[PDB]
């Protein structure tokens, strides 16, 4: 209806922003991702026998999905070591042939979108070691180093 | 000057996302009659407040033709279907010989029969002879006295549809999931397909109401603008038009018969609705539209879809001349039984170069219909007792060009409704769902502490 | 059967109990919150074809909302910093107009049921900053802090 | 087909090897465990109307057992301390009598499975307290430390 | 076994009458009836 503009700004309402404001709002995106009981109730809110119409089981197929992608997105950060952490800082220098340009650049000039429309094709091959010379060999050492 | 690839959680971003959507309405009680035709009881209540938020400066694709939402919205409409009408009573022991002529009144204007007939009662071997009403259409001769056959007698089966369910349509909002999203588009010069310059996001369409229509669309959704329409390619002819409009002008579609029914028993639990006696006149079908508005909101849509076949060219109309009976008339649902009126007075006009007088529309009525171009079993539509009386509020239609001829010259074109789904552009064209991809990796100068 | 008294005390035993009494038995409540498998075999502990009996797949609803209900709220842990860790602790101030009460006053006094029970109205509220003012912005600080 | 020999080693490739080398590749399985939305799309890679083919939903029914014996598995590590971190060390002792042998004798003499086999059953008396002792009387700790 | 397990001084309500698993537990009882029935023999030739 006629807007109301009361509230600041919402999911996704920075997508049209610079990766710097919207690096601030990563949780008006972390709530909205896996809940799907807050919309969708154990119980609603009786000629009928049992609700196996359409509606119900395809509804049923979209509930997990909704946690598996998820689930296995989470799972990255539990490889990763950032679980409970949204941002995550990183050891493995940047060699910059992914993209040339600077640090300003990107959070100043740049959305998120605009920014993995360049580099959708290097995104696979970066995550091969964001752990493994990140975390892989990260923790034998510790193994290594608290033997002592 | 040293640069790590550090990652975040929760970035807006987005994919043309492909997953299957659901439905949700607020639920009435409404303890009276039961059993909507597609809520039912299982559509999920809609949210007390759904909320819409504006994407600011974000401009994104929109193309409605390879939509795929539609395919799944009549996917479904399609479907359940096939399941309100299973639990329902099976109609072949009706297929039988039944024989009449006319129905009573001077010789006017297929108006209708009235046969009378063998049937199986209760008990097996106990036959009983009744009568009922039929019309022209479902009904086809073969040889005495004289006696025909039911239409589709000839190539497929027939559930009649519960009474206690109704085809009234009420809204329904899709819903995309939790990883995923919709998306609507809020610009109102915005023709079929481009990026959208003022987007706000939504999870849930708003209240869709299924209206079974053919040619045009009516009580839907209306544009504060003039009526902009668009098709898949309009240089073709062979790719439908749908236009809809910016203020709606009213159609109350009527037959004042009051015809009564009776139930009769078939067997163990089936009862077969007859329809029985009429009481009062003979009243055809038809339809109004008072001239005064439609020629004027006609004129809007005459002067727009210029712009595209030049500020000065001719422009044309007639009636639907290619097809089958059902889609090149109005094909629709009234309270209970189709409607299927030539729309001729309606296609009527040329204009180049730039006291009542409602239109009134001749209609006939049907009650076995193989819907959705599909063959297969057939729905058997009960009866309407009383009198009807529908008013309506119409909003767009379909239309198809003829094609080859001598370009700019003078070409010609017609209304199509070669497909429904047009039904489903009608309203489902700001939508669009997408997918979250929501953690990015970008780079920074933070980075812990080196545990060496 | 006759009460046996052989092990101490289980899940929700301390229900009745006063917080701080419970505040210790945190766990013998989070296994039991998940563990649909334990309890149900992937394979049963010939003559039907398939199994879309209705003991089938409303038990099939079941294990999901067991889930997911369970992995949105660890994620609302995942969002104030706590994910492999029971208890946490916390930055923002607590304005007692929410409860104006003591410390030992609820531990030793109250129970867990008995204090969600007055501040039921206030809860939605106060989980708006416990990661805002927590967390949303405790590590923009590290990325401006790190940044050296 | 014929024997291809570019990548090493693989998903599981390190289960007839030593516990020591598979100790180092424990992510090649960490990513397979979850996964399974890489090799099973949401939607398709029109005569039919729904999908309730077995094909259908005793596929569904696969996916969250593939998750909740994964999400179960990984609250254990959320009640021992280690959810994003793929090993973990461990604070009470280890009294012999579950092995006798040494160190070296396990990492570089045997393997995983053949580990399991022998502890196979003091398997479930040990996780009673891997957490007790290690983390349900860690943190009352810094509960009653981090009081100053 | 199935774990029986003491909740000391607890007090909690019990209202039987609102009480939904029953109307659960003949909402399954009048349903899979007419899925064991289905599969039976049909009586219709029986009505003579
Ligand atoms: C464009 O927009 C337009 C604007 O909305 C649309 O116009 C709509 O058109 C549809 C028809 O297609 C209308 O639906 C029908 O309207 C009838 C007229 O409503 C009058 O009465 C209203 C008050 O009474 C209604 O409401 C009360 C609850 O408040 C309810 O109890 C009552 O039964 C009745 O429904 C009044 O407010 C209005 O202003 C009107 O004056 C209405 O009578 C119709 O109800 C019928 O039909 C439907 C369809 O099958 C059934 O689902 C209903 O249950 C009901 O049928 C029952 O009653 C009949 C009465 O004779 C019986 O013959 C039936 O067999 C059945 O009775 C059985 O079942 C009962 C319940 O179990 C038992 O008690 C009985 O004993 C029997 O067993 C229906 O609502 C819309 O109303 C109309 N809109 C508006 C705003 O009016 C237009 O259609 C749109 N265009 C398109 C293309 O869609
Ligand atoms: C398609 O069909 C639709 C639907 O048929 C068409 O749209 C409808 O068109 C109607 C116009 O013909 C319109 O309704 C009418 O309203 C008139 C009032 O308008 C005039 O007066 C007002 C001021 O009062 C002006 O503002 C206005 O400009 C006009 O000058 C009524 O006069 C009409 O008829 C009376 O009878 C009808 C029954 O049909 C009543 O419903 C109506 O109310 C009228 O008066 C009685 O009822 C009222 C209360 O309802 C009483 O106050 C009054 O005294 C009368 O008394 C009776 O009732 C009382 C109880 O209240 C009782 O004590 C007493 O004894 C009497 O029994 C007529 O109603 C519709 O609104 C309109 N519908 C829609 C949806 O737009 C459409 O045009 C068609 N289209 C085409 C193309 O054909
Ligand atoms: C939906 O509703 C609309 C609204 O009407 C329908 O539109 C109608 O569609 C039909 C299609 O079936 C059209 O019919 C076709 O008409 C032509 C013209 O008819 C001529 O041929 C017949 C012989 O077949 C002559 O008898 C006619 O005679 C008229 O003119 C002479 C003088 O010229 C006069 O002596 C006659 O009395 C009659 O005149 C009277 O009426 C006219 C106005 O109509 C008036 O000027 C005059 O003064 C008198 O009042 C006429 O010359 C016809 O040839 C076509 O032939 C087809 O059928 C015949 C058999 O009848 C076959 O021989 C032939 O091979 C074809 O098969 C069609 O019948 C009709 O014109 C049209 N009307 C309008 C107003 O558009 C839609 O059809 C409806 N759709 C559906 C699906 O129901
Ligand atoms: C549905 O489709 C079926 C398919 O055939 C249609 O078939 C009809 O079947 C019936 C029965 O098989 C046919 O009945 C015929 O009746 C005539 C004359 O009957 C009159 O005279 C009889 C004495 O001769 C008398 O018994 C009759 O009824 C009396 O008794 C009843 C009570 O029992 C009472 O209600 C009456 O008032 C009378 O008191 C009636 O008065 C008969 O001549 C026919 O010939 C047969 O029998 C003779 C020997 O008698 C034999 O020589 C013939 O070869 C033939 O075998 C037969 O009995 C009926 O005629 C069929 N229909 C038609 C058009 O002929 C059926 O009608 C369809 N609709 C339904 C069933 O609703
Ligand atoms: C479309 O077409 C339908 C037809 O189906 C119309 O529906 C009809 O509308 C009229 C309104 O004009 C209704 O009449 C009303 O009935 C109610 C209730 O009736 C009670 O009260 C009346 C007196 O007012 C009374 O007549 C009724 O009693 C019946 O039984 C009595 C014996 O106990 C008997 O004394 C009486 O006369 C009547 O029976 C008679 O009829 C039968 C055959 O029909 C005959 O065998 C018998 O011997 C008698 O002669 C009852 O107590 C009243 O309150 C109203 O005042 C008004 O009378 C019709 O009932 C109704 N019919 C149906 C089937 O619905 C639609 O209106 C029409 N609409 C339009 C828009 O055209
Ligand atoms: C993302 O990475 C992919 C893969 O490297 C890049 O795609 C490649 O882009 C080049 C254009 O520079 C394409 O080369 C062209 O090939 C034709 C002959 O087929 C040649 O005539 C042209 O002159 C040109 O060299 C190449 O085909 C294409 N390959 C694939 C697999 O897409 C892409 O450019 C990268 N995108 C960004 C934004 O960095
Ligand atoms: C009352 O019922 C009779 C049928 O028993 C109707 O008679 C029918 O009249 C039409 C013409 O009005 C005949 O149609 C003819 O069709 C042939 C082609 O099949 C065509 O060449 C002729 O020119 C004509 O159009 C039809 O045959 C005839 N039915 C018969 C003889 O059985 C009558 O029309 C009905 N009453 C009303 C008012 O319609
Ligand atoms: C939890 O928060 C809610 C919301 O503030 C509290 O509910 C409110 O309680 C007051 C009682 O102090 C109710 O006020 C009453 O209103 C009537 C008029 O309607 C007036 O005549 C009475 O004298 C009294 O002032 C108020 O209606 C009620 N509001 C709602 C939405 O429930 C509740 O008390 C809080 N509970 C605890 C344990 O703190
Ligand atoms: C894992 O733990 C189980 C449980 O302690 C061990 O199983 C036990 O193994 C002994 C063999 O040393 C079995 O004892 C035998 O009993 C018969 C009489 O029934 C006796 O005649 C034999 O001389 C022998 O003493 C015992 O039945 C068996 N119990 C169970 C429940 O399996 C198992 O050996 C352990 N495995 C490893 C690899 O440590
Ligand atoms: C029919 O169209 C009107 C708008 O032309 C829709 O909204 C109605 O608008 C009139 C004034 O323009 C108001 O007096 C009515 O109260 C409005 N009705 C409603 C329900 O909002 C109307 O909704 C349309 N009818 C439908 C959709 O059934
Ligand atoms: C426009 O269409 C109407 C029909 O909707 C035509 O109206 C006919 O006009 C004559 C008067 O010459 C009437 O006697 C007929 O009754 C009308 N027919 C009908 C079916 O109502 C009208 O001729 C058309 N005009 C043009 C130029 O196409
Ligand atoms: C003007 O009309 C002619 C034919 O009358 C047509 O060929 C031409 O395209 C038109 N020009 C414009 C600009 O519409």
């Amino acid at each position: 209806a006629v807007g109301i503009g009361a509230v600041f700004l919402g999911f996704l309402g920075a997508a049209g922003s610079t990766m710097g404001a919207a690096s601030m709002t990563l949780t008006v995106q972390a709530r909205n991702l896996l809940s799907g009981i807050v919309q969708q109730q154990s119980n609603l809110l009786q000629q009928h026998l049992l609700k196996l119409t359409v509606w119900g089981i395809k509804q049923l197929q979209a509930r997990v999905l909704a946690v598996e992608r998820y689930l296995r997105d989470q799972q990255l950060l539990g490889i990763w070591g950032c679980s409970g952490k949204l941002i995550c800082c990183t050891n493995v220098p940047w060699n910059s042939s992914w993209s040339n340009r600077n640090l300003s650049e990107i959070w100043d000039n740049m959305t998120w979108l605009q920014w993995d429309k360049e580099i959708s094709n290097y995104t696979q091959i970066i995550y091969g070691l964001l752990e493994e010379s990140q975390n892989q060999q990260e923790k034998n050492e510790q193994d290594l180093l608290a033997l002592d | 000057e040293n640069l790590w690839v550090t990652v975040y959680y929760g970035v807006p971003v987005w994919k043309d996302a492909e997953t299957t959507l659901f439905c949700a309405s607020d639920a009435k009680a409404y303890e009276t009659e039961k059993h909507n035709v597609w809520a039912t009881h299982a559509c999920v209540p809609t949210d007390p407040n759904p909320q819409e938020i504006h994407l600011e400066n974000v401009t994104e694709e929109f193309n409605m033709w390879k939509n795929n939402m539609v395919e799944q919205m009549h996917t479904d409409i399609i479907s359940l279907w096939d399941q309100s009408l299973k639990p329902c009573v099976k109609l072949t022991p009706l297929c039988v010989t039944l024989q009449c002529t006319n129905v009573t009144n001077n010789i006017t204007d297929g108006e209708l029969k009235n046969c009378s007939f063998n049937m199986t009662t209760e008990l097996r071997d106990k036959k009983q002879k009744v009568y009922s009403l039929f019309y022209r259409l479902d009904v086809v001769q073969i040889n005495s006295n004289k006696e025909y056959r039911l239409i589709n007698c000839n190539t497929a089966a027939i559930t009649q549809a519960c009474p206690k369910v109704s085809f009234e349509p009420i809204p329904i909002h899709y819903c995309a999931p939790a990883g995923f999203a919709i998306l609507k588009c809020k610009d109102k010069k915005f023709n079929g397909t481009g990026p959208c310059p003022s987007v706000s996001t939504v999870q849930c369409t708003h209240g869709i109401k299924p209206v079974v229509s053919t040619q045009l669309l009516l009580n839907g959704s209306l544009a504060e603008e003039e009526v902009m329409i668009r098709s898949e390619n309009i240089a073709n002819n062979a790719k439908n038009i749908l236009v809809q409009f910016n203020t709606p002008v009213q159609i109350n579609c009527t037959r004042p018969n009051n015809n009564t029914r009776k139930s009769i028993r078939i067997g163990p639990g089936q009862a077969f609705y007859a329809t029985g006696d009429i009481i009062g006149d003979i009243r055809q079908a038809h339809c109004n539209v008072s001239k005064a508005t439609w020629n004027e909101t006609l004129g809007k849509v005459v002067k727009q879809l210029r712009k595209h076949f030049g500020n000065n060219t001719i422009i044309r109309f007639a009636n639907s001349a290619g097809g089958d009976l059902e889609v090149t008339t109005h094909s629709f649902n009234c309270g209970g039984e189709f409607f299927y009126c030539n729309t001729s007075g309606l296609f009527n006009s040329t204009w180049i170069s730039n006291s009542n007088d409602s239109i009134t529309l001749p209609c006939r009525i049907k009650q076995i219909i193989n819907m959705w171009q599909r063959i297969g079993q057939a729905m058997y539509a009960p009866p309407i007792q009383g009198v009807i009386r529908c008013v309506s509020n119409i909003t767009g239609l379909i239309l198809t060009r003829d094609g080859g001829s001598t370009n700019s010259a003078t070409e010609t074109f017609r209304p199509g409704g070669g497909d429904m789904r047009d039904n489903w552009r009608s309203e489902l064209y700001k939508y669009k769902v997408v997918k979250i991809e929501p953690l990015g990796v970008a780079p920074t100068r933070c980075k812990r502490r080196v545990v060496g």
